[PDB]
RNA sequence: AGCUCUUGCAUUGCUGAAUUUUUUUUUUUUUUUUUUUUUUAAAAAAAAAAAAAAUUUUUUUUUUUCAAGUCAUCAUGGGGCUUAUAGAGUGGGCUACAGGCGUAUUACAUUGGACACCCACAAGUUGCCAAAACUGUCCGAAUAUACGGAUUGGAGUAAAAAAAAA
């Protein structure tokens, strides 16, 4: 039932941790925009999954304007590898919506990273977000 | 010479650069501090979802 | 006759303020008279909510990884404090004090804390005799913090002593 | 030929006697064993001690 | 270091005591002791007589026979193991 | 690198618990025993381990395997303290000043 | 009575808070608040014939004891013309010899201004005056500066 | 060695004038 | 499965360089007037006016290019290795020494050396401690000086305080 797995994962921490016991606390993302390494998480287990880029820069713009003026101000999403079939220099590529002011200290802001590991070797992937304030 | 009866009250004696063999008593022991400078899982976590192995069977394919 | 000093330590100053408050709210409410109807409050003036400032250190580290002896950043740890006073007559609202402070969890955020008071003290009866006024209230006793499961609500509480 | 005048050493323990003019107190610390209430029934043993001068 | 324990040869003892099964130092002065004694260590000091004793100390690459005589007497045996970078 | 072979060190350090040698350190740095402290000193540190005097540990870092440039700040290593400080994943440490 | 803000922060590469006031106490005796350097000092000033000139505790000639130092310390005294009649009690604290002498002449000053108003600089009219005095009233807050979070690299 | 082994002001570049504290 | 084996011209990450300077001109709050959306109401929009201003001990922070560097940070593509390029144990070596080069320190003195001083005042009381100098005293002969302190031998040593009786 429900409150068999409440205690399983309650113990399961508490056993864990040595001394204390640890309640669980599961509040969970009604995007991938609300923050930045879910979404780099997100585009590295798409680039692993054999995902075009473009397919996925166009299904982050239709969310991008899905949700425009609400909490997303400003969008760039930059990797680095080899994306592509042929692509055997080192080469990056991206795209950006919006103004964002990285060099403002009033933005309420956040970094992004993850990581992808694809049949030809290794990825980089960074995400950077900006916010309007109604948070 | 009134801290004579403040010594042989309180039991006291000087504590550093003697040679009598005290200081490697009276020192405290490093014993708990050197054992718990590290933190090691053992690469299989007996709760689950064991991530040490997951990167390998992430990195198989 | 007890005295309470609470000491708080944190990283943020939005907890350690939190934290000042609602233990603010708990000692006036401890002490609080709710009704009139049985009228020895300890509002003397040695009561306070004394701020502090900090232990300045700089922690610097090289920036690259490798040869990169220019590349230097610097970093920093922060400890903010306060202190909060009151006293005390009867021991029962003290422990509702003490287990009020074990009930309400904060997050982050230390909590040692200071309580000299009164205690009596036999004597074998030859010292007494021999007797026959100054403070001489000499206990401070010390406890361990770490190591064993602990993060860190530690209570230290000397405490002093009285036979006349 | 220079020594600070707070010693604060270490590498052994003991009673620690001390005086505070600012209050007119002594004071008298705990060391010896792990728990408090031991060190409580060693430092009254002291002060029995104590008050045998 | 001669303050609280001056001598440490332990290993080197136990090849002594082996060498001592007629005469530590000739008590049967010295006449040169033809055993060879090979040590695996050269942080040991040298004691007061040991004298007449074939020494082999190790360089890191193989064992240097050096004999001991009355000069050598307050030394640690490593001074006479060297890594022979004479040019 | 090899974090865990130095605490196994540390481990025949507290196994063989310095206790036992510190105290035959004791009888060596007292000099009321008139002599035999150098038959005391000559075993006891050969019977012992000599794996395990508090000089062979040499401190490695705990995420990685650094053995050079560690820090007891706050039991990391610089490059990752970088790494964790701009993450943030870390108590409180922020860019100076 | 009606003070108002008097600070300044004049430096460069570095500023400054001497958020202290000059004030007369009810004793007739006015209090005030000086620093330059972040070593700092207070003063005390009592018209009289008694101790005369006081910083901690000593008398000055041999706390100081550069001469010229001594008359960094009595310049701001001696550009008054006022220099006998006052009992100069004063407190010091921090850094080196001579930043604690134009410290305590900066709070001398102060004290002075509000004995005399015309003297020296003041917040009495919107913070600002004139006299041969209020040249050194405002502090001169620089501090050193940092030292350079970069290499010699030479 | 600015007068490193013999005097009151070379001691304090060899850290020696300033007694080491006793500590472990 | 393991490499401290290769490949930084297959790479992620992170950094170097000078591109050394730019990081304040911009909004927000309030007022007046008016109009856009919804079956008793908020935002929104527009014309004008006034004030608040922009983070930290003052540097970090924002910046373009070099197949710049790093597979020995870990990682990881490819290739190699697995009686040895894998692990231990003991001792070296990683610090050797014609030359040459880079970076620093210490001086070559008198604005100094020495010695004393008060043992001068700090950054630095938060959950007390210096030196240069100031004051006094010794020294100025190409002496290589009582400057300087490199190399080399040798040795690991003194006491002060005060109590009771004849």
């Amino acid at each position: 039932r429900r409150r068999e797995v409440a205690a399983l994962v309650d113990a399961a921490l508490t056993g864990a941790a040595g001394g204390q016991q640890v309640h669980f606390q599961p509040f969970v993302f009604n995007d991938i925009f609300q923050s930045a390494p879910a979404a780099a998480t997100y585009v590295a287990e798409a680039l692993e999954s054999g995902s075009a880029w473009g397919r996925i820069e166009r299904f982050f713009l239709a969310a991008a304007e899905a949700d425009a003026g609400k909490l997303v101000a400003a969008v760039r999403v930059e990797v680095a590898g080899r994306i592509g079939r042929k692509a055997d220099m080192a080469a990056t590529k991206s795209w950006a919506w919006g103004d964002l002011r990285l060099a403002s200290l009033t933005s309420k802001l956040d970094y992004g990273t993850a990581a992808a590991n694809t049949r030809m070797g290794v990825l980089g992937i960074k995400v950077w977000i900006r916010y309007q304030p109604a948070a | 010479v009134m801290h004579r009866l403040r010594n042989t009250l309180f039991g006291r004696a000087v504590r550093p650069r003697e040679t009598t063999g005290r200081r490697a008593l009276a020192r405290p022991l490093q014993g708990k501090a050197l054992t718990d400078w590290y933190w090691m899982p053992p690469n299989e976590s007996p709760g689950f979802h064991s991530e040490e192995d997951e990167y390998e069977l992430r990195r198989a394919l | 006759a007890y005295s309470v000093e609470i000491a708080v330590q944190g990283f943020e100053k939005r907890y350690v303020d939190m934290a000042c408050n609602t233990l603010g709210d708990i000692i006036i409410l401890a002490f609080a008279p709710k009704s009139y109807a049985a009228l020895n409050l300890a509002f003397g003036p040695e009561r306070r909510d004394v701020r502090l400032p900090w232990r300045r250190t700089r922690i610097t580290l090289i920036r690259g990884p490798h040869i990169d002896k220019t590349g230097m950043e610097q970093f920093e740890r922060r400890e903010y404090k306060s202190v909060l006073t009151a006293a005390t007559n009867c021991p029962q609202e003290l422990a509702r004090l003490l287990e009020a402070v074990k009930l309400y969890q904060f997050t982050g955020v230390q909590i040692k804390m200071q309580l000299a008071s009164a205690q009596r003290v036999d004597l074998p009866a030859d010292v007494s005799a021999l007797l026959r006024x100054x403070x001489x209230x000499x206990x401070x006793x010390x406890x361990x913090x770490x190591x064993x499961x602990x993060x860190x609500x530690x209570x230290x509480x000397x405490x002093x002593x009285x036979x006349x | 030929a220079a020594r600070a005048a707070a010693n604060a050493a270490a590498y052994p323990v003991d009673v620690e006697h001390s005086f505070c003019r600012r209050t007119r107190t002594a004071a008298l610390s705990t060391a010896r064993y792990g728990s408090r209430e031991a060190n409580r029934k060693l430092l009254l043993e002291h002060y029995n001690e104590l008050l045998r001068a | 270091s001669t303050w609280k324990g001056p001598y440490v040869a332990v290993s080197l003892l136990q090849e002594v005591v082996a060498l001592a099964r007629k005469h530590p130092n000739w008590w049967n002065i010295g006449q040169k002791a033809p055993e060879v004694i090979n040590t695996y260590s050269r942080a040991s000091v040298i004691l007061p007589d040991f004298i007449a004793c074939r020494f082999g100390v190790h360089n890191g690459k193989s064992f240097v026979g050096m004999e001991v005589q009355e000069a050598m007497v307050g030394h640690r045996l490593g001074e006479f193991a060297p890594t022979k970078a004479t040019v | 690198r090899g974090n865990v072979k130095d605490h196994m060190r540390r481990m025949l350090v507290e196994q063989h618990e310095v206790d036992r040698s510190v105290f035959k350190a004791v009888t060596t740095d007292k000099s009321v025993p008139l002599e035999h402290r150098l038959q005391v000193q000559r075993l006891f540190e050969t019977e012992v381990p000599r794996d395990s005097a508090a000089n062979r540990v040499v401190n490695r870092c705990v995420l990685t395997g650094r053995a050079r440039g560690v820090h007891r700040f706050a039991r990391l290593s610089r490059i990752m303290i970088r790494q964790l400080a701009h993450s943030g994943f870390l108590p409180g440490v922020s860019k100076a000043s | 009575s009606g003070e108002a803000g008097s600070g300044l922060a004049f430096p460069a590469t570095s500023t400054s808070p001497e958020p202290a006031g000059p004030h007369i106490d009810l004793t007739g005796v006015t209090h005030a608040r000086g620093k330059r350097k972040a070593s700092a000092a207070s003063v005390q000033l009592v018209p009289a014939g008694g101790a005369g000139i006081t910083v901690n505790g000593v008398p000055l000639s041999s706390y100081f004891r550069d001469p010229a130092c001594r008359e960094k310390v009595l310049a701001p005294l001696a550009l008054a013309g006022a220099e006998t009649a006052y009992d100069v009690a004063a407190r010091v604290k921090g850094g080196g010899m001579m930043g604690q002498a134009q410290a305590i002449a900066t709070a001398l000053a102060r004290a002075l201004c509000v004995q005399q108003p015309s003297l020296g600089a003041t917040a009495g009219d919107g913070g600002n005056g004139e006299g041969p005095l209020a040249a050194m009233t405002r502090w001169d807050g620089r501090v050193v500066e940092r030292q350079k979070p970069g290499q010699a690299g030479s | 060695g600015k007068g490193d082994n013999r005097t009151r002001r070379g001691k304090i570049f060899r850290g020696t004038y300033r007694e080491q504290l006793p500590s472990h």
